[PDB]
C-alpha cells in the first residue's frame, strides 16, 4: 500500500496514550499531496510545480504547514505478527526529530513489544469516513478492555509498579513519624523539604 | 511460532462470515451452565461462566416463586453481586450453537460484547474475533512436550 | 581494550591475518602511516640478499559489509622487533588484542 | 475443476468474498450499505 | 551574540481565581526550565517570611491528648484546626489572641477578640464544634513571624508553624520549539497559597528574594498586482472594473461560470481574459483561504 | 577478590555509591551501582531501517507499489492485518487499502486529486490484479465472468 | 482536539451508525458551504462534526429534515 | 519477473494536466495537446488538426490557443 | 492505603472503570504511569552482588 | 531580622592548579547553599563561552581520509588531536594560526606561530609526528568563539571540517559546610571545586554564571 512507512521504535513517557511521536521527516513523505493542497490553497503556490520545489527544497514554512495538516489525523501503527485485533491502533502524531517512533509505555503489552530492536509501520487513513473509523473504533483510547475476556490491557507493567510500591510503604522507625498532617499537601511540602520521609 | 500461526489460519477460515445480524431469534433453549468440578477442587466458580449472558429460562431460587431476576437479563456485575449473596445454583443460559437464526447470530444468544461493557451489536463480526481469541495464546502451549 | 578479559584476544586477534605480524626479527628502519620497514638481522637473512622486510598497511578499504578497513602502525622509529609480533593494527584491534 | 464441470455460481455474501473484489465488508460500517443493496434488490 | 539568551515570550499566567494559579512561560534555554523552576520552588517551600501560630493554651486542658467537656473534636483535632488558621499581622513579630466562647454553635475564626494589627483571611474558618449549651471553650493563641515550616518536634501545647504562605508548588518542563531552533523549554509552575498573598506575587517575591541574592557577583507577489497589469482590450478592462475586480487575486477566483453571466462580457471576451491569465501561469478556478490581505 | 581490588585502590568493597540528581541535585535515596561495562554497537542502524512513501512506481501485471527501501516501496498489508480490521469493524479503512492505495488505477489519480483539491473522497472502483486473476482463469480454458 | 467519544456514542446509540453520521455532517461542513452549529476552536471537520453529535444538535432525523427543507426551499425559490 | 512502470514526458505533463483547474472541455482539448508532443517537447501537429481531433463545432482556435498557452507553462518551461 | 503490588494496581484501575467511567480511568492511567515513573526513579533503586 | 538575608560574596580563590580552582561563597542562610550551587553547576557546565578549532586546512591533503608522506598519523587523527588544542584569544572573535614544521620529532602546540593575541595555555600538546628525515607539515587552523557543542554536519576540496566544542569546563562539585561568621550557627558556606581546561578564570566564570541566572530571573521579577 501507498501513504505507508516503518522505522524502528523507541519509548516516550512524556505521552498521553491517545498520541504517538512521529519523525517529522517521515511525516514530510507520508503527508504529502495535503501539504501540496494547502500550500497552495493559502497563496503560498499558485501552480503544482511550485508548492512540489517548495517542498522538494525544504522552506521553512512547510513545516508550519505540516504542523497545521498533521493537527487531527489519526496513524495506524502496526507491529507484525498481528495475533488479535489491539496490533493495530490509531494514535495522533507528535512531530519529534529523530529517525525512531515514540511509542507510549502502557501500550506495549497490547503489541507484544520491547524496545531492543522492535520495528513498527505507520499507514495514512485518508478519506473522511477513515480518519472518524480511527478515532471511533480503532483509537487506542478506546480499547482498554481485551475482547478475549473483558480483563484490562492497560496495566502498568514494571517500573510504574516498582514506583508506586515503594512509594507506598512503612518503615518502623523512619524520619518524622506519628506527627499530625492536616491533608495530603502537608505531606508532600514535608517530603520535598527533607523534613519527613 | 508456525503452528500456531496455521492453527489460526484454520480457524479464522472456518468461521470468517458469522455475523450477529438480528436482535432476538425467538427461541429460549440452551445449555445449562454449571461449574467445573474434576472431583477434589472447584476449577472455576459460576460467577465467571455466566458474567454477561442471557437466561434461557426462569431462574429465580430453588424454595418457591421468589422471582430474583427475569426471563431475559444480561447479568452483569450487580447482578452478579446479588448472586454471590443468596448462593445462586446453576443456571440456563442461551449459547451460540442453540441458535435459531438462519446465516447469522442475534445478539441475545451471544451476550456480551468483552470489549464494551454493554450488549453485542448488530453486524460486529464474532467468528474473526473468536478465532483470534482462540489462536493468539497458542505460542504459550507447548509444543515437543 | 576490553579492561575486562578472558586472556583470548590476543589469539583472536593474531590468528585473524587482519594485523601485520614480523615475519623476521630485526629494527625498524622505517615507520609511516602507510608503510613499514624492517632492517632485518644478520643471522635470518638468506646468503646474497638485501635483508628488508617491507610492509604496505591496507587504509580506508571497503568490506562486504561496507564497513572501513584500516590500519594503523603500533611501532616506533628504531625500536626492536621479533619475529611473530605484531606491527601495525587492523580494525577492530588496539595493540594486537581485539577490541570490540 | 469441480465448480466449473458444476457451472456454480457465487452471490458475493461473506467477507472474504468482498475483500477480493474490493468492496465493503457486511460487517461494521459497511453493514447498512449492504442492508440498502439487498432491501433494493 | 555569545553572551545573549533566549527570553520567554508566552507567560500566560491562567487563574483558578481564588488562590490557584498556573503559569506558563516559554520558550527557555535547553535545560534552563529545570533549574529556574527548581530554584524557585525551593525557595518558595523553604524560605519564605510569613506569620502563624506557634502555641496554644487551652484552660481546662493540660496535655496534648485529654478530653474536654462539649467539644466534638478532639484536643490534636483543635490543634489541626488552628494549625490551618492563616493570618496576616502588620506591626508586631509576636502577638497573642484569646476565644472566650459558649453556646450552642460552632466556634469559628470570626470569634476572635479583634486587634489592630491582626488580621484574619478566613473568618468562615471552623475551629471546633460545640454542642453542649453550657459547655465553653477560652483559648489563647498566640502567633509569631518567621520563615519555612518549624515542626514542634524539632523544639502549654506545641503546634507545627508552617510561616511560608505557600501550600503547595510543583513545576513541569515540557518541550517548546522556535521556528529555526528544535529543543527549547516550556515552563509551568501551578502553585496554590493560603489566601494571605496572591501566587503571582509569591512567584515575584521568590525571584525577588533569589535575584537579590546574587548581587555581590551580577500570499504570492503576483496575486498582489493590479489587474491593470494584464494587456486586457478595452472592453474586458471595463467589465472587470464594472465588476469591481482591482486585484489578479480577485479575478482569479471567479469561477468561468460566474464570469460568463456577467452582463456586456461575451465568450470570446471570456477566452482573450483566459488566454491573458494563462500566458502567466494562473486559472480561473483557484481557491484562496482569506484573500484581503489588509491592503 | 574484587574486593581486594577494591580496596588496594581506595573504592567501597560493596561496588556501591550514593548518586545525586543532575536535575534537583538531591541525593538518591539508595546507594546505586555503579562501575565501567563493555558496550557493542551492532550493525543495526536506524539510519537504515526509516522509510516512508505515499507516490512511487508500481509493478507492471499486478499495479501495487514494489517491495522495498531501495525501490521506494510501500509496506505490505498482508492478511493478519486484514483480519484486525475486519475485527474492528472499519469497512472504509480496509476498502481503501485495497482498492485506491493499492491497486485500483483509475482511482489512484482521482484520489490524489481530491486530496490536492482539499475534498477528502474516493470513487472505490474496482482492483486491477482481480482482472489479471480472471484473464489467467480463462486462459485455462475455463469461463468465468461477472454478470448482471 | 478530543480523546473519547463516549458521550457521542451514547447520543446515537450505537459506534458503526456515529462514523457515518459524523461523516454525513463532515462532508457537509468541507466541500458543501455549511457552517459549524458549534464554535469551532481551531478544529477540523470530523472533531467538529462529533462535537455537534455530542450536545444534541446533530443525528440521522435532524440532517434528513433539514435536507428535505434545503430541497424544498431550492425548488421553490428556482420556480 | 513483473517489471516496473517508468514516467515518461507525457505521463509528467498529464499529472500536471489532472492537477490544473481545468474545465471538462479544457481537459479534453489539453489531453489531444499533450498526445501530440514528441519526445523532444515539440507539438507535432498544427492546432487545426487538434480543433479537428476535438470533433465539436462550437469550439474555435481561441481556446486552443488559450489552452496552449496554459500547457506552454508546465514544468519543464517551453 | 496499602502496599500497592502489580494486582493492587489493576484492580484499581478496574474499579474506576467500574464506578466512574472511561474518561477518568484514562486519566488516572496517565497520572498514575507519570508518578509511578517519578518516583521509581526518586527511589533510587539498583542491583548488586551482595 | 527574618525579612534581612545575609548574602554572600566571593571570600577565596584557591588555584590549586592551571586547570583547578576551589571558589568560597560565604556566609550563606539555611538551604541557599544548595539553592546556589546545583544552579550555579547547571549554568557552568551548560552556558560557559570559549574559543575552539573549527577548520583546518593541511598543504597537500585532499579529505580526511588519507595519509601524509613521512607523518606517522593519519589526518583524522591529527584532526582529532587539534580539537583539543586549548587557546586563548583575546581581541577578536576569529583568528587563523598557522603551523609550519620539518625534521624528525614530535610537533607540539609550541610549534605554531607566535600571535599577539592568541595564547597557547599548555605547549606540551602533541599534534602528530615526522619520522622522516626531509618531511614537512604546514597547516592554516581557523579558531573562532562561541558556547555549546556544534558538529560540522549542522553548520574547496582540501579544507576540513572539525566538530566545535566551546565548552571549557570538564566538571563542577559544589559543598556545603557549616560557616563560623559572627555569632550565629545556622549561616552556612559554599564552596565550588572546577576544573577547566585552562582558558578561562574561576572567578570571572562565577560572575558570568550569576549574570545569566540574574537576567533570566528578571522575567519573573515582573510577571
Ligand atoms: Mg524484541
Ligand atoms: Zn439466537
Amino acid at each position: 500500500v501507498d501513504y505507508s512507512g516503518r522505522s524502528v521504535i523507541t519509548v516516550g513517557p512524556y505521552l498521553r496514550l491517545h498520541q504517538c511521536g512521529l519523525p517529522k521527516k517521515m511525516a514530510l513523505e507520508l503527508f504529502k499531496p495535503f501539504i501540496y493542497g494547502k500550500l497552495e490553497l493559502r497563496g503560498l503556490a499558485t501552480t503544482i510545480k511550485a508548492a512540489k520545489k517548495m517542498v522538494e527544497r525544504e522552506e521553512a514554512v512547510v513545516w508550519d504547514i505540516l504542523d497545521e495538516v498533521i493537527r487531527e489525523h489519526p496513524v495506524l501503527l502496526n507491529r507484525a505478527p498481528t495475533l488479535h485485533r489491539l496490533g493495530i491502533q490509531a494514535f495522533e502524531p507528535v512531530l519529534i526529530e529523530g529517525k525512531a517512533i515514540q511509542l507510549h509505555p502502557l501500550v506495549c503489552a497490547a503489541y507484544n513489544a520491547d524496545f531492543d530492536g522492535d520495528q513498527m509501520a505507520v499507514h495514512v487513513p485518508l478519506t473522511l469516513e477513515a480518519q472518524l473509523e480511527a478515532r471511533a473504533l480503532m483509537m487506542s483510547t478506546n480499547n482498554i478492555l481485551s475482547p478475549a475476556n473483558g480483563e484490562p490491557i492497560i496495566v502498568p507493567s514494571q517500573d510504574v509498579v516498582l514506583g508506586l510500591y515503594y512509594m507506598t510503604r512503612d518503615c518502623v522507625n523512619a524520619k518524622g513519624e506519628g506527627m499530625v498532617l492536616t491533608g495530603p499537601k502537608e505531606a508532600e511540602r514535608l517530603y520535598r523539604s527533607g523534613l519527613a520521609s | 511460532t508456525a503452528n500456531s500461526g496455521y492453527l489460526t489460519r484454520r480457524l479464522v477460515d472456518v468461521a470468517q462470515d458469522l455475523v450477529v445480524t438480528e436482535d432476538d431469534c425467538g427461541t429460549h433453549e440452551g445449555i445449562m451452565m454449571t461449574p467445573v468440578i474434576e472431583g477434589g477442587d472447584v476449577k472455576e466458580p459460576l460467577r465467571d461462566r455466566v458474567l454477561g449472558r442471557v437466561t434461557a429460562e426462569d431462574v429465580l431460587k430453588p424454595g418457591t416463586a421468589d422471582i430474583l431476576v427475569p426471563r431475559n437479563t444480561l447479568l452483569h456485575e450487580q447482578w452478579c453481586d446479588l448472586l454471590e449473596e443468596n448462593s445462586v445454583d446453576a443456571v440456563k443460559v442461551r449459547s451460540v450453537v442453540s441458535c435459531d437464526t438462519d446465516f447469522g447470530v442475534c445478539a441475545h444468544c451471544y451476550g456480551r460484547d468483552l470489549a464494551r461493557g454493554h450488549i453485542i451489536n448488530k453486524g460486529e463480526a464474532i467468528g474473526v474475533i473468536a478465532a483470534q481469541s482462540i489462536g493468539e495464546p497458542g505460542t504459550q502451549l507447548t509444543m515437543r512436550t | 581494550k576490553p579492561l575486562v578479559g578472558t586472556g583470548m584476544e590476543r589469539a583472536v586477534a593474531v590468528d585473524s591475518g587482519v594485523t601485520a605480524v614480523a615475519k623476521r626479527g630485526g629494527v625498524v628502519q622505517y615507520v609511516d602511516a602507510s608503510r613499514i620497514v624492517i632492517k632485518v638481522n644478520e643471522d635470518e637473512m638468506y646468503p646474497g640478499e638485501a635483508g628488508i622486510d617491507i610492509y604496505n598497511l591496507t587504509k580506508y578499504t571497503r568490506s562486504n559489509q561496507n564497513t572501513c578497513i584500516n590500519q594503523m602502525p603500533c611501532v616506533s622509529l628504531g625500536e626492536p622487533v621479533e619475529r611473530g609480533d605484531v606491527l601495525a593494527d587492523g580494525p577492530s584491534t588496539d595493540l594486537g588484542e581485539l577490541a570490540l | 475443476t469441480e465448480a466449473a464441470v458444476a457451472g456454480k455460481r457465487d452471490e458475493l455474501r461473506g467477507l472474504k468474498e468482498n475483500v477480493i473484489v474490493g468492496r465493503l465488508i457486511p460487517a461494521g460500517t459497511g453493514y447498512a450499505y449492504h442492508q440498502d443493496r439487498m432491501r433494493r434488490r | 551574540s555569545v553572551t545573549e539568551f533566549l527570553k520567554p515570550r508566552l507567560v500566560d499566567i491562567e487563574q483558578v481565581s481564588s488562590t490557584h494559579a498556573k503559569v506558563t512561560l516559554e520558550p527557555l534555554e535547553r535545560g534552563f526550565g529545570h533549574t529556574l523552576g527548581n530554584a524557585l520552588r525551593r525557595i518558595l517551600l523553604s524560605s519564605m517570611p510569613g506569620c502563624a501560630v506557634t502555641e496554644v493554651e487551652i484552660d481546662g486542658v493540660l496535655h496534648e491528648y485529654s478530653t474536654k467537656e462539649g467539644v466534638q473534636e478532639d484536643i490534636l483535632e483543635i490543634l489541626l484546626n488552628l494549625k490551618g488558621l492563616a493570618v496576616r499581622v502588620q506591626g508586631k513579630d509576636e502577638v497573642i489572641l484569646t476565644l472566650n466562647k459558649s453556646g450552642i454553635g460552632p466556634v469559628t475564626a470570626a470569634d476572635i477578640t479583634h486587634d489592630g494589627d491582626v488580621e484574619i483571611v478566613k473568618p468562615q474558618h471552623v475551629i471546633c464544634h460545640l454542642t453542649d449549651e453550657n459547655a465553653s471553650i477560652s483559648m489563647r493563641i498566640k502567633v509569631q513571624r518567621g520563615r519555612g515550616y518549624v515542626p514542634a518536634s524539632t523544639r502549654r501545647l506545641l503546634v507545627d508553624a508552617c510561616y511560608s504562605p505557600v501550600e503547595r508548588i510543583a513545576y513541569n518542563v515540557e518541550a517548546a520549539r522556535v521556528e529555526q531552533r528544535t529543543d527549547l523549554d516550556k515552563l509551568v509552575i501551578e502553585m496554590e497559597t493560603n489566601g494571605t498573598i496572591d501566587p503571582e506575587e509569591a512567584i515575584r517575591r521568590a525571584a525577588t528574594i533569589l535575584a537579590e541574592q546574587l548581587e555581590a557577583f551580577v500570499f504570492d507577489p503576483i496575486l498582489l498586482r493590479p489587474v491593470d497589469d494584464l494587456e486586457l482590450t478595452v472592453r474586458s478592462a471595463n467589465c472587470l472594473k464594472a465588476e469591481a475586480i482591482h486585484y489578479i487575486g480577485d479575478l482569479v477566483q471567479r469561477t468561468e461560470v460566474e464570469l460568463l453571466k456577467t452582463p456586456n462580457l461575451g465568450k470570446k471576451s471570456l477566452t482573450e481574459i483566459k488566454d491573458v491569465l494563462a500566458s502567466r501561469g494562473l486559472s480561473l478556478g483557484m481557491r484562496l483561504e482569506n484573500w484581503p490581505p489588509a491592503s | 577478590e574484587i574486593k581486594e581490588l577494591l580496596k588496594l585502590g581506595d573504592l567501597p568493597t560493596s561496588g556501591q555509591i550514593r548518586l545525586y540528581d543532575g536535575r534537583t541535585g538531591e541525593q538518591f535515596e539508595r546507594p546505586v551501582t555503579v562501575g565501567y561495562m563493555y558496550m557493542l554497537k551492532l550493525n543495526h542502524l536506524v539510519d537504515d531501517k526509516m522509510h516512508a512513501r505515499s507516490t512511487g512506481s508500481y509493478s507492471l501485471v499486478t499495479q501495487q507499489p514494489l517491495g522495498g527501501k531501495a525501490q521506494f516501496g510501500g509496506q505490505r498489508f498482508g492478511e493478519m492485518e486484514v483480519w484486525a480490521l475486519e475485527a474492528y469493524g472499519a469497512a472504509y479503512t480496509l476498502q481503501e487499502m485495497l482498492t485506491v492505495k493499492s491497486d485500483d488505477v483509475n482511482g489512484r489519480t482521482k484520489m490524489y486529486k481530491n486530496i490536492v483539491d482539499g475534498n477528502h473522497q474516493m470513487e472505490p472502483g474496482m482492483p486491477e490484479s482481480f482482472n489479471v486473476l480472471l484473464k489467467e482463469i480463462r486462459s485455462l480454458g475455463i469461463n468465468i465472468e461477472l454478470e448482471d | 482536539a478530543r480523546v473519547t467519544v463516549q458521550d457521542a456514542v451514547e447520543k446515537i446509540g450505537n459506534r458503526f451508525d456515529l462514523v457515518l453520521v459524523a461523516a454525513r455532517r463532515a462532508r457537509q461542513m468541507q466541500v458543501g458551504g455549511k457552517d459549524p452549529l458549534v464554535p469551532e476552536e481551531n478544529d477540523k471537520t470530523t472533531v467538529i462534526a462529533l462535537r455537534e453529535i455530542e450536545e444534541g444538535l446533530i443525528n440521522n432525523q435532524i440532517l434528513d429534515v433539514r435536507e428535505r427543507q434545503e430541497q424544498q426551499e431550492q425548488e421553490a425559490a428556482e420556480l | 519477473y513483473q517489471g516496473e512502470t517508468t514516467q515518461t514526458l507525457q505521463d509528467y505533463l498529464m499529472w500536471q494536466v489532472e492537477l490544473t483547474p481545468f474545465s471538462d472541455t479544457d481537459r479534453a482539448i489539453a489531453t489531444s495537446i499533450v498526445d501530440a508532443v514528441d519526445e523532444t517537447g515539440y507539438l507535432t501537429v498544427p492546432l487545426e488538426d487538434i480543433l479537428e481531433s476535438i470533433g465539436d463545432e462550437e469550439i474555435d482556435i481561441d481556446e486552443v490557443e488559450a489552452v496552449l498557452k496554459r500547457i506552454q507553462r508546465f514544468d519543464p518551461v517551453g | 492505603n496499602q502496599a500497592l503490588g502489580k494486582k493492587a494496581i489493576s484492580k484499581m484501575l478496574n474499579t474506576c472503570y467500574r464506578i466512574l467511567g472511561l474518561k477518568p480511568t484514562v486519566i488516572f492511567a496517565d497520572q498514575i504511569m507519570y508518578t509511578g515513573f517519578a518516583y521509581a526513579a526518586r527511589s533510587g533503586a539498583s542491583v548488586g552482588i551482595d
